């Protein structure tokens, strides 16, 4: 019954040393200047997030080809099998139809 | 005797000698010495590295720093040998677990009236409060009332200071406030009877010393430091949480800088809004600030921006 206090101990050691860190030697009451410094070394960013389209077909590009590796996750245990024709040829077609959307994508991909 | 304009780097006459000089009161005192341009010779107890950020202040040879005890006699006679003035500020809040907080009011303010007094200084300047009184309180606040009266006994006459309750900058009094994001808000004690006091801002109470160090005449003439405009009200506390929305000590940490579960709970709210006979802040001219104009800055917490101000309070009444 040990998966499942596998890891419980490695987490509870993980929490254990975070918070001997970043609470108990800490507590910054003196001077602790929390003025309007820490800005991540530079000043007021009056500007917010700004969309940047060549950063998000970077997202789907790769969610659409993650699916089919899960289909073609299963190829080791379709070795031990029944009819084999099939097995090889279905097996083909897959990795092809994920060749031919490189192909039509690759004519256009932009500065990635 | 004086030279020049008094920017910086001039002589103006004056060699002060401050004790303390570390705390939020000692430290703000010095900036303005440090400017003028003069020796003031400070003295500190055991912090090499603390009183680090005070040296940009003396020119070139302008400050110059010494150790001593405090309680030893010879330590505080060195430094008071070649003085013009020497104004005293030294104390602190609780008692230690190494001394014993009865006569650190009382011999200690007199170890530096010892020898110090004969050797020719003059201008000896010590320090009070608004609230130290004779009556039943407080073991702080009273035994500042021994101070008053034990010391008072040599140098017939200092102009002992008694400024009001002091707001600033990197201060305890106002800050023991909303550093109170805890499991709830507990005011004292549920009742808003006799708040506030008067939040005098430091800069005056440090602005009245500098016009007293060469007024003259003034010497035996106590004052008493005017405050804001003009009581305040229990609203001090909501107006706190209003505008927020919600050194030496050791290596890792100090497991005993505390809170307090003691006196210091009502060392606050004991008021006593004292004789106005006394002089004390207005004719040692010229300061008079109120509140609502430096109660921005101080107080921060995490919204850092967006303040929208208009809380406020009317006098309150009894003004
Ligand atoms: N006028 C007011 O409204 C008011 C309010 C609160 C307190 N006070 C008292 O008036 C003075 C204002 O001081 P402050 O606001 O700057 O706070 P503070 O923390 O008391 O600073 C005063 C300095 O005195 C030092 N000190 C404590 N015990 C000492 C001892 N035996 N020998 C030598 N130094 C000692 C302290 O630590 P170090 O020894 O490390 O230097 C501190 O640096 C203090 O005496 C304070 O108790 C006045």
């Amino acid at each position: 019954m040990n998966l499942m206090l596998a890891l419980l101990t490695n987490f509870t050691l993980a929490t254990l040393l975070v918070i001997i860190a970043f609470w108990l030697p800490q507590l910054n009451v003196y001077s602790e200047k929390t003025s309007p410094y820490e800005c991540g070394f530079d000043p007021m960013g009056s500007a917010r997030l700004p969309f940047s389209m060549k950063f998000f077909l970077v997202a789907i590009t790769f969610l659409l080809f993650d699916l089919e590796i899960a289909l073609l996750l299963p190829l080791p245990w379709a070795s031990q099998t029944a009819n084999l024709n099939t097995m090889l040829t279905m097996a083909l077609f897959l990795i092809i139809l994920l060749a031919v959307s490189l192909a039509y994508e690759w004519t256009q991909k932009g500065l990635e | 005797i004086p030279h020049g304009k008094g920017g910086r780097s001039s002589v103006s006459g004056i060699v002060a000698t401050v004790f303390g000089a570390t705390g939020f009161l000692g430290r703000y005192v010095v900036n303005h010495l440090g400017r003028m341009g003069s020796q003031v010779i400070v003295p500190h107890r055991c912090e090499p590295y603390d009183t680090m950020h005070l040296r940009p202040m003396g020119d070139l040879g302008q400050i110059i720093f010494m150790d001593w005890n405090g309680r030893d006699k010879d330590s505080i006679r060195r430094a008071v040998e070649h003085s013009s003035v020497v104004i005293n500020l030294v104390g602190r809040e609780w008692e230690t677990q190494n001394f014993d907080f009865e006569d650190v009011f009382v011999k200690i303010p007199q170890a530096i009236a010892q020898v110090s007094k004969e050797a020719g200084v003059e201008k000896f300047i010590h320090i009070s409060h608004l609230n130290a009184d004779i009556k039943s309180s407080s073991k702080y606040l009273r035994s500042k009332a021994v101070g008053e009266k034990e010391v008072r006994e040599t140098f017939p006459e200092a102009t002992i200071i008694k400024p009001a309750e002091i707001f600033g900058r990197e201060d305890r009094f106002l800050n023991y406030f909303a550093n109170i994001r805890w499991f709830g808000g507990v005011p004292l004690i549920s009742l808003g009877k006799k708040t506030v006091k008067q939040p005098v801002y430091i800069v005056d109470v440090t602005k009245g010393i500098i016009n007293a160090i060469k007024d003259p005449d003034a010497r035996g003439k106590t004052f008493a430091f005017v405050g804001p405009s003009r009581y305040l009200l229990f609203d001090l506390v909501q107006y706190v949480f209003a505008v927020a929305h919600r050194i030496g000590r050791l290596f890792e940490i100090s497991p005993f800088e505390p809170w307090t579960t003691r006196d210091k709970v009502e060392r606050i709210h004991t008021t006593d809004k004292i004789l106005p006979h006394l002089p004390g802040l207005e004719d040692l001219g010229v300061e008079a600030t109120p509140l609502e104009l430096k109660a921005i800055e101080v107080l921060r917490r995490h919204r850092t921006y967006r303040w929208l101000s208009s809380e406020i309070e009317d006098v309150q009444p009894a003004k």
